[PDB]
């Protein structure tokens, strides 16, 4: 039933007794429903080291992962272009999944197309697809260029991507002056990461690998920031508000912000903003190239430091107090500009806010995931502040990451209880905090079924999630947020301590049991 | 608009094609005449995606794993293959469900085989078999396994069944392979058609020998019904007031148990036709069972649907129907009494899957609205034939539309609410159209029964007349 | 006791069994404690309308305000000139106060003199304690300016400023050109929004009153911006952000946001920019005067008019999208500057987070306390939102704004449900949160003992609180927020629908019994 | 520095003042020398603050208000006239106590009768009349009210005595009339006095016929104690496993019913001599009851006091004393163990009220550290008189320090510490010098006793070790 002035949705309409008895009548008519007390029995047993050790076991059954699939990332990177169109080559399952997997985490179109790969082309590859959809998509969509990449199909049945393209503009189904870079990006290699480096390269290869010959290294007095796989609008920004504030010239080369963030005014914008075509074609003449996220920008690296010959600078990610101070050197040594007066500022008030919080922040445990570059990143901060990472994982992490964070670990006496999973998922990471339980979990919204489990076991045991990372599906607009530089520290910062105090507040709220600690002044 | 003006629409918007995709999509598109029964004369459908047109369709897996299987709730079904699959699909569809999640039940989980290179090159089958082996020591109490492939498995020659067979036997487990990579088919549908013969071959028919189930003559089946926020409960309350008794739900907050039980029915309730009429005919034809069609959609539907189901039993259920039916006159009355003077005359677009986008027409009709637009991802046209009589003279219909084709649609049409899916979501909000997604419910719902028009008239209300939508033009321009 | 490595404070250390046991013997040997049945009836009778039917017939008793005294806001004022010290004639226990309530807010140093008044002051009157008091201050602290308040002792016995300040002067205890201007400021008036007003407009008839007849309207080509009382950083930020952003000159009369967030670099500063003393001597030239809260500027209003010859427009605090868009309007009138593409693009992209999140903000219901002008944006802001402002409570507002807040109320469909309460305190609206419960309350921390309250009713009448104000004492950081402008909108949207999912998510994290709500997305 | 340098020190300070400014402070700076005992002709005390240079002192309404009455959790506590006083002191001050708020305890409630103009030209008395009975009706469990007087109580005349015996006659309520305005004194100092001389005329009296309570030989009250984080309570613990009985705590977490049974016991414990030895004389000359001093701060002073206290009773407490000292030996000495060698060595300045300046020095000294400055907003000369000894050769010693002063002495000493108040803690941050809040215990504590002390280590390491110290300089300086 419903009262038509007080209308209840799901929660908590079936809390009402008739669906509560309708629902017992159901489990205990048909469902041949385990005994509540097996369900307790197992759920404990879940919870305990024993259960650790055979979790840790495993070889073949992954449970939760912590990252998707190379083309993801291609897409993401493709977006990133003027009026360019991310193509995929392939199944169009994929490209459903693609679009809505960023919809709900940007809240934004995702436009992005498929050639519709079936049980034909399984079995005499997908030449066709390709001509055909190059053309059907020039024409309707009216994009500039086209950046293709593919799905685990055109993978596994080898399709040669350079043929198919080449012969669509042979036989005219496009002009042969268009431009339609393209990457392999197989699912079942690396993962997103590796398909944002793999379709970032490809689109480098297609405007420099041949016009080589008039670059001249330094001849356009710019650097060139390659941001990697990066879903928070505030890196993009802060990158561009910094350089731009030391009067640094500087191109951007994949820029989705624009069309990450357009305007509800009455139109909508398939394309908005984005590196230019142009841009890439001088991106040679640069001073120099930086990695925002050297760790997934592999093959790109070896391609503008052989090719372009750029002499691209061992940093890390700029998160943090050390790493973007070292960034903003770097940049200042590269381009002769000095650091003004007004980041020299912007970092001293961080550190004030270090200092005005180092009280609540001291010690505090946290389990941790992510990519390879974020996720050292926020350890490197998390040491700054005093903190302790405890679990720190990394499901498409490699072995020469991990000894780097190994590391770092070891230079801080707040790393002593540090340990760094790699190829582990969120299953595993479960097990952990429970048997070595920490006072937070700092990752995207998946962590929400970690913190559920961890309250069952009993309000003392709950690890409550703090949600920074990719996917956020359940919380609106913290896309529009920053992780990297200064203002990205403040942000983590201040969200770290007010997590640890707001959680105070709900352990001391208890009348006349825990409120004599229940301070209006922390 | 004239039929003749919406036509032209169709043609205008047709001018943009090269002439092989031309010629193919002026086929998906038509305009109404509701006195068509036979509607291949005026539109086709389940047939491929024309490439890059950027089609709103999923695939096979999505219609088998992420539709048919995965709200099963004690069985852990595994995502076989790469880890994309499984990651965009975790927990995206609101199949709600009764559990322990990770210790008896699984829905909201991803299990994957996680292929890598080595996989793809020497097979992943004994990869498959170890991973059942550590799924059965992780998760106990898991009452049945199903092996959802993604397209590298039957490309690179794998043999899930043996591996099923052979480890189901080992470990007396029902194993289930399903061959639903993304590849096969044209979209969900094959997805749909695949998984009820998978539930066919190796799960149906385990209680055939027995009869240790006692039957009455009230035992009826909700069959494609996935409770999304709720759908399901808010329909078998209605049933079980009105006397029946509901010994199973196809697969919202299922259980294999129920599965099992349901060859042991003496009707099956068919919502959604497309996902599960396959089975439906099976079991008329293994079982006897009859199944009919039901609408609970609205208190116009619901009531009819009541009513003819309940003819189909005797006077006691038919008296029970008629006190189910005076119980909520007064709750539906004053949500339309409330609701309606709000939405009375607006105007609506649907665009979604194989079932909703004619079988909501009546709830909008209650609330005094016109749907002036439909269509379906992956729809066949016995799905149209059941179209046609339930929209309006002159309105367009739309079969596996592209993006261009519906935003062109929409800039002429010029609804006051459009109902469709996450990737048509920000799209139109951004044009100031108001815009309620009709596959997830935007997170509220139930929208079944009567307790689910209470929320389907709120919601459609607070969208589109909602103060936002007078905002988008800046007051300077 | 307490374990080395597992040191515990006073939460938790005394839910130990021997403190327990302890505090128990306490208790029944000494305290003569009510009853707990007692206890737990009483507590339930002050949530019902009976109670609050009393509670609301008070005439002469307060419990818990929400506004603090005038002086405080003359300090605030002050602080926002350049090398200017706040000096309040008066008792020294007042500067003690002032000093601690915003270092809790800002954590931040505050400086601020008194001359130390005491009990001879009350027969022989105060005028030794300014003489010696502005040559020490001038001598010591070295400000540029010494800005003069009151406190009650000072008020009540009638200390003649004026002649105290001249003979000072006269006499030479501060050179005859040291500016020193004043404000009488009686904490027994209004309240701190009063304070700074009064002392906006004694500095403002300082610098200016004697030498109108070489002043020409317009002559400067500014718009002089007066804040008033603000405690948000990103609120000063914020209006001269968007005025350089149109090319708009501009002077902000009483900018304290340099000398509110010095970095910690290794010095204490205990001046930092601020309006300089030429910037208000020329504030007569500008075009106009632009007050950003005139609800509590009426006295600065009645001189810019009256003195200056500026036609004040008739403008609401710039809060929410529609103020916004009139204040841009009409600085855009005002200067002959278009308003230019980029705000045009934040206002649209305001309008999407709008579009993005109206489904969960629809019909929430809000419980609300402040200033008058913060006060009546965030209801205004509410509305634009859908949601319903349901108890709107503002201690220090008086008929004529409770008249206008009315009309804006009856002007949506949003605010059929809202009643205002001027003269009200925090313990008035304890009442209405129990007896109309609203879903949440926007507030200062003084509200976490609200919802402390409600809690111990049950977890079905909780109502949990969400910072917004002055002061905010309980979280770090939150004073670098914005509230005006698009800006301030995009964060108070981004707060209320997250506070929604947040409270959605505890509601629903119940295993096998509310978490079928538990969605991934949302 | 050697004794002349911090003469110099201290002249090179003064030169900024003015000469009548300078010849005061001069009188209330002093290079200390442990063997002093009349420290009147070294440093004074206790004087008026020289207006304008920035005090950090007080006022006697947050003496009597903010420290002695405001924690006495079951009575309620009127700041009485204009509003600001009790805002600025709502729930400031850490006085922890254990109740339900509101209804049978009102600590961190502000009851204020909100002067306006009107009051003011009027009086207040016929305010305060009707606020009583407001009182009484809104909040009938409260057992007391105290009227706390603002400045222009006073100063317009008003006559509280006698409304609170009027209305304390009428309604059979104990109403206690403070006047501690704040424009009385010079400090927060005579507000303590005051407020102890309301006590003694109004509540402590109420029992003195009254022979129903049962003694013991063993009774003592902690005096002075206000429970700051708990402080009290890791007091009242050691005690009690010692033997005793502590009928009372004035005033952290203190009943009015304690108060009253206080003249009942065998011995006052004062810890708080500044602000309680008043009463604590009064009881002995009245009641016969003697008092003496104890220190909880730190393993050394609280082992030297537990002895002490249990000499002025029979070997049997005594026993018990050293079976206390005996079960707290190994922890206090692996807080040592832990923490001694991260601070070893550390130089620490204070600044803070009218105890604490030296009741901490014993601490410190337990970790390794050196206490070089040392000094107090509002002590007497009894309380230097105490101070001399606790203190190192040629430390520096300041009274009512400036602001100017406290700055230009930590820049020449340079600190590896600096325990001090919110007024002071920002701004030696910026400096980069390690702050500790000395009053709030910056929201940790308690610090008393045994367990008080592992907390006051790691809060020491925490802050002077943290690695944010190292950071204060950009790279490229
Ligand atoms: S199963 Fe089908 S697309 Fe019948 S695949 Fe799809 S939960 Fe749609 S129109 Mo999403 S044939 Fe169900 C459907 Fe309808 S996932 Fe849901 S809303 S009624
Ligand atoms: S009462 Fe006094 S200033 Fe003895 S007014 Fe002050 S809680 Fe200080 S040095 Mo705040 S004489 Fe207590 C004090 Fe000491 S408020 Fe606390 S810390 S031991
Ligand atoms: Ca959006
Ligand atoms: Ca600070
Ligand atoms: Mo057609
Ligand atoms: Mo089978
Ligand atoms: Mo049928
Ligand atoms: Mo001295
Ligand atoms: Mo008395
Ligand atoms: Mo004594
Ligand atoms: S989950
Ligand atoms: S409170």
């Amino acid at each position: 039933s419903q009262q038509v002035d007080k209308i209840k949705a799901s929660y908590p309409l079936f809390l009402d007794q008739d669906y509560k008895d309708m629902l017992a009548k159901k489990r205990d008519g048909f469902e041949e429903k385990y005994p509540q007390d097996k369900i307790d029995e197992v759920f404990q047993w879940t919870t305990t080291k024993e259960y650790q050790e055979l979790n840790f076991q495993r070889e073949a059954l992954t449970v939760n992962p912590a990252k998707a699939c190379q083309p993801l990332g291609a897409v993401l990177c493709a977006l990133g272009f003027e009026k360019t169109m991310p193509y995929v080559h392939g199944s169009q399952g994929c490209v459903a999944y693609f679009r809505s997997y960023f919809n709900r985490h940007f809240r934004e179109p995702v436009s992005c197309v498929s050639d519709s790969m079936t049980e034909d082309a399984a079995v005499f590859g997908g030449q066709q697809n390709m001509k055909d959809g190059l053309q059907n998509c020039k024409a309707t969509y009216k994009p500039d260029m086209i950046a293709v990449s593919t799905t685990c199909m055109a993978e596994v049945i080898g399709d040669d991507l350079n043929a198919f393209i080449n012969n669509s503009k042979k036989e005219g189904f496009i002009p042969d002056e268009f431009p339609v870079p393209f990457a392999h990006t197989p699912s079942f290699v690396g993962s997103h990461v590796t398909g944002w480096d793999n379709m970032f390269e490809g689109i480098a290869r297609y405007f420099t690998l041949k016009s080589m010959d008039d670059k001249v290294v330094g001849s356009n007095k710019k650097i060139n920031i390659v941001p990697g796989f990066e879903t928070y609008l505030g890196n993009f920004r802060v990158i561009k508000r910094m350089l731009s504030e030391m009067g640094v010239g500087y191109s951007l080369l994949s820029d989705p912000e624009e069309v990450l963030d357009t305007p509800a005014d009455g139109q909508f914008r398939m394309y908005a903003g984005g590196t230019t075509q142009e841009e890439m074609k001088d991106a040679p003449n640069a001073l120099n190239t930086v990695l925002l996220q050297p760790w997934h920008l592999e093959k790109t690296k070896k391609f503008v430091e052989g090719t372009w010959k750029h002499e691209v600078p061992k940093l890390n990610i700029p998160m943090g107090l050390d790493w973007t101070d070292e960034f903003l050197m770097k940049v200042s040594e590269i381009s002769g500009q000095p650091i003004p007066a007004s980041l020299t500022k912007e970092r001293g008030r961080l550190v004030d806010m270090m200092t005005d919080s180092h009280t609540w922040l001291h010690g505090k445990r946290f389990a941790l995931w992510g990519d390879p570059d974020f996720v050292m990143g926020l350890v490197k901060f998390l040491l700054e502040l005093g903190c302790e990472p405890v679990h720190i994982l990394c499901h498409n992490g490699n072995k020469r990451w991990k000894k780097a964070v190994d590391a770092i670990l070891a230079a801080s006496p707040y790393g002593k209880n540090a340990t760094v999973y790699i190829g582990k998922d969120l299953w595993h990471l479960r097990s952990l905090v429970f048997t070595d339980k920490p006072d937070f979990m700092i990752g995207n919204s998946y962590g929400k079924f970690i913190q559920r489990d961890t309250l069952h076991k009993g309000k003392e045991f709950e690890v409550p999630l703090i949600r920074i990372g990719f996917p956020i599906f359940d919380r609106h607009h913290l896309h529009r947020s920053t992780t990297l530089g200064y203002e990205g520290a403040m942000q983590i910062l201040t969200t770290l301590v007010n997590s640890i105090l707001e959680r105070l507040d709900e352990e001391t709220r208890g009348m006349q049991a825990t409120d004599y600690n229940h301070d209006l002044v922390r | 608009m004239s039929r003749e003006e919406v036509e032209s629409l169709i043609q205008e918007v047709l001018e943009v094609y090269p002439e092989k995709a031309r010629k193919d999509r002026n086929k998906h598109l038509a305009v109404n005449d509701p006195a068509v029964t036979q509607s291949k004369k005026c539109i086709i459908s389940n047939k491929k995606s024309q490439p890059g047109l950027m089609t709103i369709r999923g695939c096979a897996y999505a219609g088998s794993k992420g539709v048919v299987w995965g709200p099963i709730k004690d069985m852990i079904h595994i995502s076989h293959g790469p880890v994309g699959c499984g990651q965009y699909s975790r927990a995206g569809r609101r199949n709600y469900y009764i559990g322990t999640t990770g210790v008896n039940a699984f829905v909201t989980m991803n299990f994957t085989s996680d292929f890598q290179e080595k996989d793809i090159v020497f097979g992943g089958d004994k990869k498959l078999a170890k991973l059942i082996d550590e799924v059965e020591t992780l998760f106990p109490l898991n009452k049945g396994i199903s092996v959802q492939s993604e397209c590298p498995i039957g490309l690179i020659g794998d043999d899930i069944e043996s591996v099923s067979k052979v480890k189901g036997a080992e470990l007396s487990k029902t194993i289930v392979p399903v061959r639903c990579e993304g590849f096969r088919g044209v979209s969900q549908s094959l997805g749909h058609h695949i998984a009820n013969d998978a539930v066919r071959d190796w799960v149906l028919g385990k209680r055939d020998e027995d009869t240790t189930f006692a039957s009455t003559p009230y035992d009826v089946a909700i069959i494609g019904d996935y409770n999304i926020g709720g759908d399901a409960w808010s329909s078998r309350i209605l049933l079980e007031e009105m006397g029946l008794r509901c010994v199973a739900q196809w697969s919202g907050d299922g259980s294999i148990s129920e599965i099992e039980l349901t060859p042991k029915v003496k009707l099956n309730l068919v919502h959604c036709y497309r996902s599960m009429n396959y089975i439906s005919r099976h079991m008329e034809e293994k079982y006897g069972i009859p199944w009919m069609e039901y609408n609970f959609f609205g208190p116009t539907k619901t009531i009819e649907s009541l009513r003819a189901i309940a003819a189909k039993f005797d006077e006691s259920i038919q008296k029970k129907c008629e006190e189910v039916i005076a119980k909520y006159k007064p709750e539906w009355e004053a949500v339309v009494a409330k609701y309606r003077p709000r939405l009375e005359g607006k105007r609506v677009m649907l665009y979604i899957g194989g079932l909703r986008p004619r079988h909501v027409i009546g709830a909008y009709e209650d609330l005094g609205m016109e749907v002036v637009g439909t269509g379906y991802e992956f729809a066949h046209n016995d799905d149209y034939d059941r179209t046609m009589k339930e929209m309006g003279d002159s309105t367009l219909l739309y079969d596996d539309v592209t993006g261009y084709e519906f935003e062109e649609f929409v800039k002429r049409i010029k609804p006051d609410l459009i109902g469709s899916g996450i990737k048509e979501k920000f799209i139109f909000q951004k044009m100031g159209i108001p815009f309620r997604e009709m596959h997830s419910w935007d997170y509220s719902g139930p929208y079944h029964g009567f307790d689910g028009f209470a929320i389907f008239a709120r919601d459609m209300d607070m969208t589109l007349n909602n103060p936002c939508w007078k905002k988008l033009q800046a007051p300077w321009e």
